[PDB]
RNA sequence: UGGGCACUCUAAGUUGACUGCCGGUGACAAACCGGAGGAAGGUGGGGAUGACGUCAAAUCAUCAUGCCCCUUAUGAUUUGGGCUACACACGUGCUACAAUGGACAAUACAAAGGGCAGCGAAACCGCGAGGUCAAGCAAAUCCCAUAAAGUUGUUCUCAGUUCGGAUUGUAGUCUGCAACUCGACUACAUGAAGCUGGAAUCGCUAGUAAUCGUAGAUCAGCAUGCUACGGUGAAUACGU
RNA sequence: AAGAACCUUACCAAAUCUUGACAUCCUCUAGAGAUAGAGGACAGGUGGUG
């Protein structure tokens, strides 16, 4: 567990540390450098001693909860504001500028279908 | 988008219609065309009666909408459902 | 309409992302190729002839 | 020395690929065999209708055909005679001195 | 789309290239300029039983081997007629003073002159059936080994496209081994264009 | 097919056990034009069942591939509204593709980490007449043993 | 004392250098076995070595450029059978028995217009 | 690398594969079966080549064209928008649902092209896109350029996972007057459906099916499309 | 269609023009920009009928 988080033991530092919102593998990997754990050790085969030197570098990055209100706010500005990303976030839609004419399922959600 | 040489892009009359008025008190409703033009940060407390291709649909300008275009402030289609 | 899309082709635009190519023969305006100046169409017509120096049917 | 010539036809760089180093050895002088270069074949996919029958594909192509000959002991006779290229107007010579 | 086009087919293998010249660069207008020539030749040398147009280039000189069924008819009165066929084309660009006119004796052995020959009795509302026999029975007794001649669209006026097409002797145009002159022309009508095609082989 | 027979393309022999038998095993086990894994499948197959039986890998081999290879089959006659199932005896060429592709198939079907491990444990069982190989024949005969009534609609 | 037998498979060229003497296989001054990823390559390689009884008498010199590694296996193992007729000319009588001395020209096919690449052609509905 | 030009390549010419041949089945003859060289054997393999005609098939928007209309408009120049809109259905593909795999590092073997104000080395900076300076090459000479699948090891241990990368947030790169509508990319964060697809259906009997990358046309920029190039690469095809 | 930010665009909304965008003979200043100021028979039509 690293501030509230409970990674999944019996996993190696690099891969479990990832299962913390906000933390991938290329920044867990930046923890290893700083703190000397050789990326290898499972969680259950870790030292209190190197859980602290971890949890103090985790803190310093974006980890948890903020990361979640950061992109949020973001979203809702654009919402305020009523640019064209934003007004297709209020209306589920591909806010890049993908086509939606055919194929746009991972915003538009559910195939509810309309008989000919 | 742009670069960090290039930095931000605004119309070359367009903000000339922007510094012509801020020495006075009241805003105007400009007429606009450039989509394209970064609201920037001199643009604030100013109607933008910016061309959406048939229209020009006011846009009083916030803080928060500077940094993007006010192409993004000007809806072009138009949909009411299926 | 033609005639007035291809001076205005010919004329000189402002900017250089403007201009286009045009097939001078005809005045195609897609697939013109750019070492002759010619649209898929009048490429064949003139080699048909053998107007355009050096090409052949390719039978590899 | 490096005489070198590009056509569009063969047969004239076959032809060319001769009558040069015999108006080399016209004089008193050792000129290099001609050297086949590898041959540039552009080719040209187009549609042969006029509109959508797509799949119909005529094939063109427009081989430069390349030689080098190289004249070893360049006389003033033959930087006289150089001039009598009997190029058939589509021949290209480029002799690089 | 059933034939091939005869002359594409044959070109670099029996027959030669009209436009023989080299340019690695400068091919765009250098082509361009061909067809510019060749262009305003069609309708200066029109009356002129003029079949093929060859334009060579070498030195910074364009060479025009024009071959006519009618010289003196270009050339002129020793040469009069010619030279304002040569300034003409010389204000164009470039200078062009080598222009050979080379004789085509055998007219109704030529295809482009059989094919003009029959579209423009066709447009003096002539039979389209009686051009064909005659220019066929022309080069048949020249010695020509086969002709084929076909005219299409609106025959004698109809509402309905036709295609009225005769053979004689022998044109094979799938043996590569054999040169067989096609020319296509057109006859312009009131009712309409015309379609003219001839197959002479030699 | 209608124009007389097509001959066909031979293989060479293993380069370990000197069996084309062997060589032909690869040539299914290979996907997408892999040989390189197809080879070590093979080869960590053979070897792994040294270890669990003790016998040599081509003679446990040699051993399976005669308890998969079917004798008799059964083709398809048509008289009507009932389809003639007619048993035909295996030609010799059938049977070694068929066994072969019943070793690979039903180890492919089964899994306990990988497929050198399931081909291995495939091939022991094969000549301990178990497994889904030694199944798709003995379904084979016994559908040839109940339309002996067919026999003589062999065309 | 290089017995020259060129052998060409699919776009590869081999220059067999047949040399006296018993070792490895040293294709482009490396051994076969750093050289070609398998065995069955290099089975096929020494195939013309065992139909006519020559195995390992030879070091190949071999030059081969171009093509992947099966190509430039045949290749070589063609080179060979056109050197092993260069050191003794009285070796085809199990050459052609064994097919060695024929230059395969089993080389890939044309991207045929019309038809999805190759012979195949692509997906079909009706409408 | 000096030197040769031996081998190989490059491109011109020139041999060869013609039922010449040897048998045997037809001697109604054509033909057919096997064999011998020979690299190739029976039209050696592929490409181009598409008869009379058929479908009033397609194209008046390549172009021309009979007729019919507009001709201060049905013509014409500019800015903006649209051609990318989204209740959904259809055709054609791409990517995966991993262990013959993911990742991590080393380590190989091509072909075909393109290039002048283009290809752009080498060096330096940047996590990376990329940027700064740049040699050489109008090119079998220099550049694109490195093939990758492949081999060798290590790590994971069947899990919606170290599979998957859709979708969003942030900060950037290039091109272009200008990436909001509506470009390609690069980093960090996120992590969707998807556990090999029902009825039906198509392709194919070799270097094919399958699989991996490279190149080019268009092109300021923009391809999972098209056309080409190679690497690995099945097998029964008895039979009608 | 082998290449839709402008162009291509042939489509739409504004600013416009009418012997015309094209034949054939007879460097500053506003202004989105076009463009503007200062240093006549004829054309045309991606309009229709494959």
């Amino acid at each position: 567990r690293i501030a509230g988080v409970d990674i999944p033991r019996e996993k190696r530092v690099v891969i479990s540390l990832t299962y913390i919102y906000g933390i991938g593998t290329s920044t867990a990997q930046k923890i290893l450098e700083e703190a000397n754990v050789s990326a290898d050790t499972r969680v259950k085969d870790l030292t209190d001693d190197e859980l602290g030197r971890i949890r103090e570098v985790v803190d310093g990055y974006k980890v948890e909860g903020d990361l979640r209100r950061e992109t949020n706010l973001n979203i809702k500005r654009l919402m305020e504001i009523s640019s064209y990303r934003g007004i297709r976030h209020r209306r589920g839609l591909p806010v890049r500028g993908q086509k939606t004419k055919n194929n746009a399922r991972t915003r538009k959600g559910p195939v509810k279908t309309v008989a000919n | 988008a742009r670069s960090i040489k290039k930095g931000p892009f605004v119309d070359e009359h367009l903000m000339k219609k922007v510094e012509a008025q801020e020495g006075s008190e009241k805003k105007q409703v400009i007429k606009t065309w450039s989509r394209r033009s970064t609201i920037f940060p001199n643009f604030i407390g100013h109607t933008f009666a910016v061309y959406d291709g048939r229209k020009h649909v006011p846009v009083y300008v916030t803080e928060d909408m500077v940094g993007h275009k006010l192409g993004e402030f000007a809806p072009t289609r138009t949909f009411k459902g299926h | 309409a033609k005639t007035s899309m291809v001076a205005k082709q010919q004329k000189k635009q402002k900017y250089a992302v403007r201009e286009y190519t045009r097939c001078e023969r005809c005045g195609r305006p897609h697939s013109v190729y750019r070492k002759f100046k010619l649209c898929r169409i009048c490429f064949r017509e003139l080699a048909y002839k053998g107007q355009i120096p050096g090409v052949r049917k390719a039978s590899w | 020395i490096r005489i070198r010539l590009k056509a569009y036809d063969h047969r004239v760089i076959d032809q060319s690929a001769e009558k040069i180093v015999e108006t080399a050895k016209r004089s008193g002088a050792d000129v290099s065999g001609p050297i086949p270069l590898p041959t540039e074949k552009s080719v040209y996919t187009i549609i042969r209708a006029v509109h959508k029958y797509k799949d119909s594909r005529e094939q063109f192509e427009q081989r430069t055909h390349k030689r080098l000959i190289d004249i070893v002991n360049p006389t003033p006779k033959t930087v006289d005679a150089l001039m009598g290229l009997n190029l058939p107007s589509g021949v290209d010579i480029e002799i690089k001195l | 789309g059933q034939k091939i086009n005869p002359i594409g087919l044959r070109v670099g293998i029996i027959r030669d290239w009209e436009a023989k010249w080299y340019a690695e660069k400068d091919f765009a207008s250098l082509l361009h300029e061909d067809l510019k020539i060749r262009k305003f030749i069609d309708n200066e040398l029109k009356e002129a039983s003029v079949s093929h147009v060859e334009i060579e280039r070498a030195a910074n000189r364009i060479n025009i081997a024009i071959h006519t069924g009618k010289p003196g008819m270009v050339i002129g009165k020793g040469g009069s007629e010619i030279e304002k066929l040569r300034n003409k084309l010389n204000a164009l660009t470039d200078k062009k003073v080598h222009i050979n006119v080379i004789e085509i004796k055998k007219v109704d052995l030529d295809a482009r002159l059989v094919a003009e020959n029959i579209a423009r009795q066709l447009e003096n509302r002539a039979s389209f059936r009686r051009v064909q026999k005659q220019a066929i029975t022309r080069a048949m007794k020249l010695g020509a080994k086969g002709i084929k001649t076909q005219v299409s669209g609106r025959l004698g006026g109809a509402d309905i496209a036709r295609a009225e097409q005769y053979s004689e002797g022998t044109v094979p145009l799938h043996t590569l081994r054999a040169d067989i002159d096609y020319a296509h022309a057109e006859a312009d009508t009131t009712y309409g264009k015309l379609g003219v095609k001839v197959w002479i082989y030699r | 097919p209608r124009k007389g027979s097509v001959p066909k393309r031979d293989v060479l022999p293993d380069p370990i056990h000197n069996s084309k038998l062997v060589t032909k095993l690869i040539n299914k086990i290979m996907l997408d034009g892999k040989r390189g894994t197809a080879q070590r499948i093979l080869y960590s197959a053979f070897d792994l069942v040294e270890q669990r039986s003790g016998r040599d890998a081509l003679e446990v081999f040699e051993e399976a591939i005669n308890n998969i290879m079917p004798v008799l089959e059964v083709k398809a006659r048509r008289v009507g509204g009932s389809n003639y199932q007619v048993p035909v005896e295996v030609r010799p060429e059938r049977r070694t593709t068929l066994g072969l592709r019943w070793l690979v198939n039903y180890a492919r079907l089964r899994g306990e980490k990988t497929m050198e491990d399931r081909l291995a444990n495939e091939i022991l069982d094969a000549a301990n007449n178990t497994g889904g190989a030694v199944k798709k024949r003995e379904d084979t005969h016994k559908m040839a043993e109940a339309n002996k009534a067919f026999a003589h609609y062999r065309w | 004392v290089e017995y020259r037998g060129t052998g060409r498979r699919k776009n590869s060229v081999a220059r067999v250098r047949l040399v006296p003497g018993e070792g490895n296989i040293t294709v482009n001054n490396r051994d076969v076995r750093e050289y070609l990823p398998f065995e069955s390559l290099i089975l096929d390689l020494n195939q013309p070595f065992d139909v006519t009884e020559t195995k390992g008498n030879y070091d190949v010199l071999v030059n081969v450029h171009g093509g992947g590694f099966t190509g430039q296996a045949q290749a070589i193992r063609h080179g060979i059978a056109r050197a092993l007729l260069e050191a003794d000319p009285e070796y085809r009588g199990s050459l052609k028995r064994a097919g060695l001395l024929t230059r395969d020209p089993r080389m890939k096919e044309r991207k045929k217009p019309g038809l999805k690449a190759a012979r195949r052609s692509p997906q079909f509905s009706k409408r």
